[PDB]
């Protein structure tokens, strides 16, 4: 799952050629953070 | 700046050896930056160029 830039939409594209946002036109995508438990030492 | 640059150069006659060809430059206009996407034209921003 990848988040677009100025456009709010999840691309969820894993193809090598699919790098462009759908119905947006821009080619900048941000990887979304899933629900994973991570431990830190305070 | 560009107008004086293009208005200072002088084109000479073109003759490899009657017919002859001469060129000239008129008004110089610069458009705003744009992104040539596959779908259509989009707004272009400095951070778009930085990331891409
Ligand atoms: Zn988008």
């Amino acid at each position: 799952t990848y988040v677009c830039g100025d456009c709010g939409q999840e691309n969820t594209l894993k193809s090598g050629d699919v790098i462009q946002c759908r119905e947006c036109g821009y080619r900048i995508l941000y990887k979304k953070r899933t629900r994973r438990v991570v431990q830190y030492e305070a | 700046g560009l107008q004086n640059v293009f208005q200072s150069f002088g084109e000479m006659l073109v003759e490899p050896s009657w017919r002859y060809a001469t060129v000239k430059f008129g008004e110089v206009t610069v458009e705003k930056p744009t992104f040539f996407s596959d779908d259509k034209e989009l707004e272009f921003l400095p951070w778009h160029a930085r990331l891409q």
